[PDB]
RNA sequence: CCGCGGCGGGUGUUGACGCGAUGUGAUUUCUGCCCAGUGCUCUGAAUGUCAAAGUGAAGAAAUUCAAUGAAGCGCGGGUAA
RNA sequence: CCCUGUUGAGCUUGACUCUAGUCUGGCACGGUGAAGAGACAUGAGAGGUGUAGAAUAAGUGGGAGGCCCGGGCCGCCGGUGAAAUACCACUACUCUGAUCGUUUUUUCACUGACCCGGUGAGGCGGGGGGGCGAGCCGGGCUCUC
RNA sequence: GCCCGGAUAGCUCAGCGUGUAGAGCAUCAGACUUUUAAUCUGAGGGUCCAGGGUUCAAGUCCCUGUUCGGGCGCC
């Protein structure tokens, strides 16, 4: 765990990846390439109930751990890449987003740029489900 | 766990290990004990290890005996400083009193004669078979000649399930020339009370109150 | 049973020398431990950098990409790799009751890179217009993408890679097509939406260094 | 697949639209349920049993006793043109 | 045909006793270099819940006052349980790690034994000159050429 | 002969040295305007047989009564 920088002169950047499904939520903090990672923790490691794998409190219990594991290594600022499930399936980011971003911004980081990287296809294949569709 | 003057692994001669006056870390009198480790002698087996050895040097414990008996030992030893008593002392010492400030207890050595063998294992059995005051045939209870020895520096020892022996041998207050007549009789009779197997004497200690061992040869 | 993050070194990454800011950030690499080389596993890394954190006061809805090519020691040197348009902008620009126009063309510069360029153009609602549609024709579309194919090649066939960047930091092409297509039908929302490099030349070492002074 | 044998020999001057080993019997039409059994195969330290060798101790030694222990059978999944 | 013989042949399998071939281990011909996985031995640190009881008294054999400064905190008797905790240890259990040995270890590595293919055994590796052309601060030549 | 595991209420069946669990049958009630299905109490337990040692055994050891694996073989 090393740092060559000075504090107020500049802000050392990293970048996160906020995956947000309807049943699970990733946070994956990597570097500017994305090739080199720093830490990764899921929602599922912390709550022993699979019906709230993606409760909003289950993202806060892992985002606090990420900003706790990263302050020992010297990162002040982060970029954000937000990302739904994408594809031919849905495209609405679930509820585990707006309380995990505030959950680490409140936990003392320097938020940079915000964008969307949801994989929107130009021309989809066929979604799983019949012509009358999943009825229940 | 330590004792600064004497090291435990150096093996001093039988008089050089009487350097024990430098063990005085305590003002009072240490209970000098022994923790010998028998090897190749399974406590599971029918091979018994429970016996007596009379020492010499009056190691100054306090002794309280409740001899039980119904014999001509009532007219043989009632001048020899023991509270000997008849079956009224069995009705007495039966453990009806598990109560405040008085128990049917506080006697370091009991007795079973041949006439009261169908009593002390009957009446006081579950109350005296676990503290150790239960008489038997390997605890050496006839006590017409040996009760003065159970006054003296005689000691008793038996086997333990974690492969050791613990017995009291002296007190660090006495002189070295009496601790040598504690060393002679201490190292003499464990070979004869130990039977033919892998080597007998392996891990001999001297012990005290807040103390550490010191090994001899 | 060992933390592997002390087995790393942080490096820096630079930019070419037609921009303002040189530094981008820090990127950790393992040490050269036996066979694997810290220059090698670092050289093929791509940096997605927005242009408003490369300039002082320009727009922020344009992004560049910069690969690494050469190791100087705590110093990676970068080259142009392509340009992106933000999903904020493009989806905030496509709206109903206007006509969309796209185009794409390939071009080789004077030293050779095989750039592929895309574009887009939206028609503009007039001032006093009460007719709701404001659609274009189809012959006026084909007579528009003929000009965009004429211009991207014309601005590219006769210069190198260093000066088309200075023709892409402003919106100098979208200005030109907006003012050479205002005659037919008035469009307002013109961009070149993606520039992609296909086939890079031989690794000549100090054309970059010329791009670093 | 041959052969007493070797860097031996056929298939093979061949290469999966190819060699080799099987059951049914044209076309049209259909080909059902069962993997407990006997076979076959796959995960095997997920382990009960398991030689020679190499190892330790007691003995004057020949010996005697202990740890460890490959495949395969056992245990667990797949398979009925 | 049918029966008997202590007479035989051809075939079959869960008959009895054996065998070519094939699978696996060991010793050899059989070398040169580094890393990693153990079998623990000496010896180190950690924990324990039917409560009762000064606690979680795992089990020791005693001890009847020290400890720490004539003074203060605790009995073994109580308080109360199956054994009592003031009083030191040894002995187990498993966890973890350094340790030297131990040792059975597996992947990566070189080429010289050995094995394979190809040829009428026909231009191999270094180093030069010549070339695309160059950090061009032209030059020592740089990845291909 | 060698080693090895297995037996608990009327059927299948849990048991973590300090206590006999469970699901399904048989009753009686409750819920529903009334039948179905679900809800709950209750009745049934010698922990396959004798001993051990332990304060305390269904539990570790021991053997005998019952089912089964495997490798072995000179009267
Ligand atoms: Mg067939
Ligand atoms: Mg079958
Ligand atoms: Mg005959
Ligand atoms: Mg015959
Ligand atoms: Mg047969
Ligand atoms: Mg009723």
């Amino acid at each position: 765990s090393l740092g060559p920088q000075v504090a107020e002169g500049e802000n050392v950047f990293g970048v996160c990846h906020i995956f947000a499904s309807f049943n699970d939520t990733f946070v994956h903090v990597t570097d500017l390439s994305g090739k080199e990672t720093i830490c990764r923790v899921t929602g599922g490691m912390k709550v022993k109930a699979d019906r709230d794998e993606s409760s909003p409190y289950a993202a806060m219990l892992a985002a606090q751990d990420v900003a706790q594991r990263c302050k020992e290594l010297g990162i002040t600022a982060l970029h954000i890449k937000l990302r739904a499930t994408g594809g031919n399936r849905t495209k609405t980011p679930g509820p585990g987003a707006q309380s995990a971003l505030r959950a680490l911004a409140r936990s003392g980081m320097k938020i940079g740029r915000i964008e969307d990287v949801t994989p929107i296809p130009s021309d989809s294949t066929r979604r799983k489900g019949g012509r009358r569709g999943r009825r229940l | 766990m330590s004792s600064k003057v004497s090291r435990d692994t150096l093996y001093e001669a039988v008089r050089e290990v009487l350097h024990g006056n430098q063990r005085k870390r305590r003002k009072f009198l240490e209970t000098v004990e022994l923790q010998i480790s028998l090897k190749n002698y399974d406590p599971q087996k029918d091979k018994r290890f429970s016996g007596t050895v009379r020492l010499k040097s009056t190691p100054r414990p306090k002794f309280s005996v409740c001899v039980l008996g119904d014999q001509q030992h009532c007219d043989e030893a009632k001048a020899v400083d023991i509270p000997h008593m008849d079956i009224e002392a069995l009705k007495k010492l039966n453990k009806n009193k598990k109560l405040v400030k008085k128990l049917a207890k506080k006697y370091d050595a009991f007795l079973a004669s041949e006439s009261l063998i169908k009593q002390i294992p009957r009446i006081l059995g579950p109350g005296l078979n676990k503290a150790g005051k239960f008489p038997s045939l390997l605890t050496h209870n006839e006590n017409m000649v040996a009760k003065v020895d159970e006054v003296k520096s005689t000691i008793k020892f038996q086997m333990k399930k974690v492969l050791c022996l613990a017995v009291a041998v002296g007190h660090v207050k006495m002189t070295d020339d009496e601790l040598v007549y504690n060393i002679h009789l201490a190292v003499n009779f464990l070979v004869s009370l130990l039977k033919k197997n892998w080597q007998n004497v392996r891990a001999l200690y001297i012990k005290s109150t807040m103390g550490k061992p010191q090994r001899l040869y | 049973v060992v933390d592997p993050f002390s087995k790393k070194d942080w490096y820096d990454v630079k930019a070419p020398a037609m921009f303002n800011i040189r530094n981008i950030g820090k990127t950790l690499v393992t040490r050269t431990q036996g066979t694997k080389i810290a220059s090698d596993g670092l050289k093929g890394r791509v940096f997605e950098v927005s242009l408003a954190d490369l300039q002082n006061d320009e727009v922020a809805f344009r992004k560049f990409k910069l690969i690494t090519e050469d190791v100087q020691g705590k110093n990676c040197l970068t080259n142009f790799h392509g340009m992106d348009l933000t999903r904020d902008k493009m989806c905030s620009m496509v709206k109903k009751w206007q006509t969309m126009i796209e185009a794409h063309v390939d071009v080789k510069t004077t030293d050779g890179y095989l750039l592929r360029l895309f574009c887009v153009g939206f028609t503009k609602k007039r001032n006093n217009q009460i007719r709701k549609t404001s659609y274009a024709q189809h012959q006026q579309v084909r007579q528009i993408r003929k000009k965009m194919m004429e211009i991207m090649t014309r601005e590219v066939q006769t210069n190198d890679l260093k000066e088309v960047v200075n023709k892409l930091i402003p919106d100098s092409i979208g200005k030109d097509i907006e003012k050479a297509c205002q005659s037919i039908y008035p469009l307002h929302d013109v961009f070149v939406r993606k520039v992609k490099m296909l086939k890079k030349p031989k690794f000549e070492l100090g054309k970059l260094m010329e791009l670093h002074g």
